């Protein structure tokens, strides 16, 4: 019913950040790896990374960083949260248990305050003497690192620099000094403070340069044989200090900007640059005390890369949002690039899953989704057991054809304007190796465009079979598969968009019904439409289509034709579009749910209920008659209802529940005998990679459960203390509230972990409701049953730890 | 607009420019519950976007206004949905800035100029034995939403999220290259969701007030860049205030929350086809979309009062047709200074749409225009 049980299935795979230090003991290198809400260490051996211990975070990691006080024989981590939830974390280690200890924890957030464009800054300086934050603009944030500081008591000071960029430490001042790059009427410089722990303000600094280049976006601190800055731009590189300006524009690096750098070697003479495109590079530094020259040379490709880092001896960690992540090899020798790399390992990394399907319910459901984008593309088929089939490009969209055993993806490419005027491949991808091909119709600088194609993947072996190519300017947003009247023929069917970049509302889309027989693809009917096809929908023989702000159903005619048949009216662009028997739930991108259902005595749609609360939405889903689910803004989970306990109650959509789970969801999908006392079956997919399974719950059942998450929060040690009921709160701006409605899943499964006294002492004094209609003292053992039966309804998990 | 200042009309020296002003702003914290008294004689949809002069004659509010001049001088316009009836559920919550008192002939009369602030829904209407209306009202929260991408941006793309300055984005080159580079750098991480960058540019604010300014460029022609206020809220409702629609329209603007959904919605009602119409012959068409100026900084369309009370909401427009002059010009009242006016009625309507303004100065440009009265206006959709 309302009551609802979210539980993780797959934990998340993005990787949003990574460094390397002394954490676990002093002779030990170091690899620490943030996924969303999930931390790993590894500790770094010649035959690769060795997993030592893995923790989950109440909150989603904004920042990490490694630093080493003095009288402190091994480094300490330093952890923020979105939700401003900050600590210092250490590692100890008591014959076979492993602990990570707590030595300060406090809340940073302020109570008035904009959040800064560029996010959340995060800097230590080298000496360890505060820690600096830049959350809101204006304001610069100070916590002091005296021993006493066990609660992290801050300080404001100001920044007269409203837009400021980048923010970091520098090298080798006596007195704690930053570095940043802001933006003003007049353009973009470079302004160097000095932070004063005793009278609390800012002091001038040892220098100031005016001429920076228009787009310098990242500051690099340099180590102390050197010392001052770096200043990465679109086209310059350049080295700032005292009475010393060195510049280089590498036509190498005009291609693509720089998002990341890792230090190779401790005294600064190397440094590691990627880009967005997957290119790596190194950049020399020249000395003689003093520098000479800068150089820049392509190492070669990985994959489009988040965070890099050096671990031992010529090997570099890639960190993929995107795509795989990645260990390479810094050979010499060039293959087919100066110091080309080489592979070692390869990681999985379900990615920004953007579509999924749900095939072969017997023996078991498989998962089929659509990952990664750019060359990273690729289909996953999960059942926890992962399959890959690259695409090199971009998957957008996902069906599945019993009938012809295949699969039709939409999925796009990039491609470059030729001088001739014709488009040209960066690189051999999916859409162009496929067996056969054809295109809806034959037409023929440096500008980019994008190429949408439907493709054919046979089910056994996931070749590629056909390729269709749609016209200029063509998008695909929808694909459905579907029978239509009285045809027994099944049919692809899509809707298209025609965007000019002259002109923002489409005016002009189309929709197309494509038949796959005898190993070729046939277009059977095409129709006109003016507007956009946001969402397509089979109800009950019957296409129901979305163009624009306009809801429209069409039937099929003997003669392969698609003939209007009812017409509906809305003030909202019709982005989500979900059906249920006679219920059709429609929403836009602003949150305004809205319910219509179809009378067939007189073919019109009528309007049961709405609600219109302005919030970014990312998806929804029909959980049954009365309730349905959505995602809000920030990473949170709603649901409502109708005809709660007038015509004015009737056409209210009251909210039931709120929680915060911490993805964005992009897709629902239906999915129960998929794994083989829960109601319904229903799996998301978030751009982290994660993949969550929601399941309805009664009464009895769900007061139970929230009473045992109450007692279970009271004996579980969370890492840097923060609280689950905060961490689960409801969060927007403008307010934040309990959650209700939800049962986290995740503590739950905890309760199978703990140890025989500590679940003796949940257990204690709760009355149980149990089913043979007595209620009684609880026994350990009779919530074990419930807790494993409860863990039955999800899969099993892989082996971390070696 | 030449050899005439735009800052005559909106200081309303008709009705004087010796007011007492009162500074000093307040504000009701928002969701809160307060109690507004509501003056009887004023059934308009007030818009915050846009003022409101006042003449009162009867005692009972010129002593409400007396006493409420203490009381933070805020009072409440209901939004009238059926002038019978008199029912309403939305309104807005305005102060008196300006204000005077008269005692010609024996009677007091007071002056007053008033500016919408708030957004409220009423409960419940309580008659006072005193004759005058205090409501019950709820504050409707003003919605201000984040960057739509702020909740999946990349850390590393953070860093690429301040764009330089925007140059020229007026006349026809304007900034298109620039609006491009806008989309693709502000909505790259939409190939981390299901929807194109595109369709992210058609819930953007900017992009959203980029397009209504080059729409309104090509009706008014003389309209500098400046006019329109540069914040996202401001400048819906002044666009608001300034569109001459009916009052359902103007009632379905009121209700919306969120900034972009009123931008959004004042596009939808810019780009359907729309001509103006005496609403009594829906056949018989006065005035094209390219007709209309603006005179005032207040835009095309402002609030005035006539010596007897009565509020006109006038729209200026050089050429009106099927209009009949009766009379002379007179300038007894000055709404625009410099200005007689003769009153019009359509052909056949026999009913009164406006007045016809003739310079008096031999020397001024906009010498012959005319101004329409919006409650005998309708805009006929083709
Ligand atoms: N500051 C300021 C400022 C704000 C707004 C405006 N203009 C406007 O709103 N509409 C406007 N104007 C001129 C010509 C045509 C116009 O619409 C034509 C129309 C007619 C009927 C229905 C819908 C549209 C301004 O000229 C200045
Ligand atoms: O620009 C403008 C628009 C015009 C407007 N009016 C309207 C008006 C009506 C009147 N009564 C009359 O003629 C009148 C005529 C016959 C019988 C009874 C009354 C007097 C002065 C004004 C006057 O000044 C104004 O206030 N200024
Ligand atoms: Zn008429």
């Amino acid at each position: 019913m309302s009551y609802n049980y979210v539980v993780t299935a797959q934990k998340p795979t993005a990787v949003n950040g990574c460094v390397t230090g002394h954490f676990t003991s002093a002779e030990d290198l170091n690899l620490l790896i943030a996924k969303n809400t999930r931390l790993e260490i590894y500790v770094v051996t010649a035959e690769g990374l060795r997993p030592v211990k893995e923790v989950g975070m109440y909150g989603k990691i904004a920042v990490m960083e490694l630093f080493r006080p003095k009288g402190e024989s091994k480094d300490l981590l330093f952890i923020l949260t979105a939700k401003y939830n900050a600590c210092i974390l250490e590692y100890k280690q008591s014959g076979e248990s492993i602990d990570i200890i707590t030595r300060a924890h406090g809340n940073v957030q302020d109570r008035i305050g904009r959040p800064s464009e560029t996010g959340i800054i995060g800097i230590i300086d080298p000496e360890c003497r505060m820690i600096g934050l830049r959350l809101y603009d204006g304001l610069f944030k100070v916590i002091p690192l005296d021993r006493d500081n066990k609660e992290l008591k801050a300080f404001n000071i100001r920044l007269e620099e409203l837009h400021v960029i980048d923010v970091k430490f520098l090298y080798g001042c006596q007195a704690p000094t930053i570095c940043f790059v802001y933006q003003d009427p007049q353009g973009r410089h470079v302004k160097t403070y000095e932070v004063s722990l005793r009278e609390k303000e800012f002091n001038k600094g040892p220098w100031k340069q005016e001429n920076v280049e228009a787009e310098a976006s990242m500051v690099i601190a340099v180590p102390e044989p050197f010392g001052g800055a770096i200043i990465i731009g679109q086209e310059s590189i350049t080295y700032h200090n005292g009475d010393k300006y060195l510049a280089i524009a590498p036509p190498i690096i005009k291609q693509s900007t720089i998002v990341c750098h890792n230090r190779v070697d401790p005294n600064g003479s190397r440094y590691l640059l990627g880009d967005m495109e997957g290119r790596l590079f190194m950049l020399l530094l020249e000395k003689e005390v003093t520098l000479k020259d800068l150089r820049v040379e392509l190492l070669g490709e990985t994959s489009i890369a988040e965070c890099l880092t050096y671990l031992d001896n010529g090997v570099v960690f890639v960190g993929s949002r995107l795509g795989d992540s990645q260990l390479v090899k810094l050979n010499v020798d060039s293959n087919e690039q100066g110091s080309y790399v080489v592979a070692m390992e390869t990681f999985t990394n379900l990615g920004p899953i953007v579509d999924m399907c749900v095939v072969d319910l017997e023996r078991q459901g498989q998962l089929v989704t659509c990952s990664g984008a750019f060359k990273e593309g690729s289909l996953r088929i999960i059942r926890l057991h992962i399959r890959t089939v690259p695409l090199y490009e971009s998957p957008r969209k996902i069906c599945y054809q019993e009938v012809s055993q295949c699969f039709g993806v939409l999925s796009s490419r990039i491609e470059v304007q030729d001088t001739s005027g014709g488009t040209t491949a960066l690189r051999p991808s999916a859409s162009t190796q496929a067996l056969s091909s054809s295109v809806s119709s034959s037409k023929l600088f440096g500008e980019e465009v994008e190429v949408h194609n439907l493709l054919i993947i046979d089910q056994h072996t996931f070749e590629v079979l056909h390729a269709h190519q749609f016209l200029q300017n063509e998008y695909a947003l929808s694909l459905v598969s579907c029978k239509l009247g009285k045809d027994p023929n099944t049919y692809f069917i899509v809707g298209t968009a025609m965007v000019y970049p002259e002109e923002a509302e489409p005016k002009q889309g189309r929709i197309v019904v494509f038949q796959y027989s005898d190993g070729k693809l046939q277009t059977v009917a095409e129709k006109e439409v003016k507007g956009a096809v946001y969402s397509m929908v089979e109800f009950n023989g019957k296409l129901l289509a979305s163009i624009n702000s306009t809801v429209r159903l069409y039937e099929w005619t003997t003669e392969k034709e698609l003939r209007t048949e009812c017409n509906h009216y809305n003030n909202i662009m019709a982005l989500y579009l979900k059906t249920k028997g006679d219920f059709i739930l429609v929403g836009d991108l602003m949150r305004s749910v809205l319910l219509l259902a179809y009378k067939p005595m007189e073919g019109n749609f009528e309007e049961i209920a709405r609600d219109f609360n302005p919030n970014w939405m990312s998806a929804v889903e029909i959980l049954d008659d009365d309730n349905f689910l959505g995602a809000e803004n920030a990473f949170n989970l709603f649901v409502c209802q109708k005809d709660s306990a007038t015509d004015e109650e009737r056409q209210h959509l009251q909210e039931v529940g709120l929680f915060h789970l911490g993805e964005f969801v992009n897709v629902f999908c239906h999915g129960s005998l998929v794994m083989q006392p829960t109601q319904g079956s229903v799996l998301f997919g978030t751009v982290n990679g994660m993949i969550g399974l929601v399941t309805s719950l009664s009464e009895s059942w769900y007061n139970l459960l929230l009473d045992m998450q109450n007692r279970l929060n009271k004996v579980i040690k969370s890492v840097g203390k923060i609280e689950h009921s905060f961490w689960r709160s409801f969060h927007t701006e403008r307010k934040t509230e309990p959650a209700t409605g939800f049962i986290d899943g995740d503590l739950i499964e905890s309760f199978l972990d703990i140890s025989r006294p500590k679940m003796q002492e949940v257990v204690a004094n709760l009355q149980y409701d149990d089913g043979s209609g007595m209620k009684r003292e609880a026994t350990a053992d009779d919530l074990i049953k419930v807790v494993e039966e409860l863990t039955r309804i999800h899969w099993s998990h892989p082996q971390f730890e070696k | 607009i030449i050899n005439f200042d735009t800052s005559l009309p909106t200081s309303h020296t008709y009705l004087g420019a010796d007011m007492e002003e009162f500074h000093g702003r307040t504000l009701h914290d928002d969701d809160s519950c307060q109690v507004i008294p509501v003056l009887p004689q004023v059934m308009m949809i007030l818009i915050p976007g846009q003022t409101l002069p006042l003449q009162l004659f009867h005692p009972q509010e010129v002593s409400m206004v007396r006493n409420l001049i203490q009381k933070d001088r805020t009072f409440a316009v209901l939004a009238y949905s059926n002038v019978q009836e008199r029912e309403a559920q939305f309104g807005t919550t305005a102060e008196i800035y300006a204000y005077r008192e008269e005692q010609d002939f024996g009677i007091e009369i007071v002056k007053v100029k008033a500016i919408g602030r708030q957004r409220f829904k009423v409960l419940e209407l309580r008659t006072q034995s005193d004759g005058i209306q205090q409501a019950k009202v709820q504050i409707l929260p003003e919605c201000v939403l984040p960057s739509t991408m702020s909740a999946v941006q990349l850390e590393s793309l953070n860093k690429c999220q301040i764009f330089p300055s925007k140059p020229v984005s007026r006349e026809d080159q304007c900034s298109y290259k620039w609006w491009q580079k806008y989309q693709k750098r502000k909505f790259h991480c939409a190939n981390l969701t299901s929807w194109p960058r595109w369709l992210y540019s058609l819930y953007d604010a900017e992009t959203l007030m980029d397009r209504i300014k080059k729409q309104l460029r090509e009706w008014d022609e003389n309209l500098k860049d400046d006019s329109l206020p540069s914040n996202p809220i401001d400048f819906s409702y002044r666009v608001a205030a300034c569109l001459p629609i009916d009052d359902v329209l103007r009632i379905q603007l009121l209700k919306i929350g969120s900034a972009i959904q009123r931008l959004r919605c004042e596009l939808d009602i810019m780009n359907k086809c729309t001509s103006l119409c005496c609403k009594q012959c829906q056949e018989t068409e006065i005035t094209t979309k390219n007709e209309i100026f603006s005179l005032s900084l207040c835009g095309p369309m402002a609030a005035y009062v006539n010596p007897h009370g009565y509020v006109h909401e006038t729209l200026t427009v050089y050429k009106a047709c099927n209009l009949n002059l009766i009379g002379r010009p007179s300038t007894e009242h000055s709404w625009f200074p410099g200005y007689a006016w003769t009153v019009a009625q359509c052909k056949i309507c026999a009913s009164h749409i406006g007045w016809k303004f003739t310079a008096t100065k031999k020397d001024m440009s906009p010498q012959k225009f005319w101004g329409l009265t919006r409650s005998a206006l309708l805009p006929t959709i083709p």
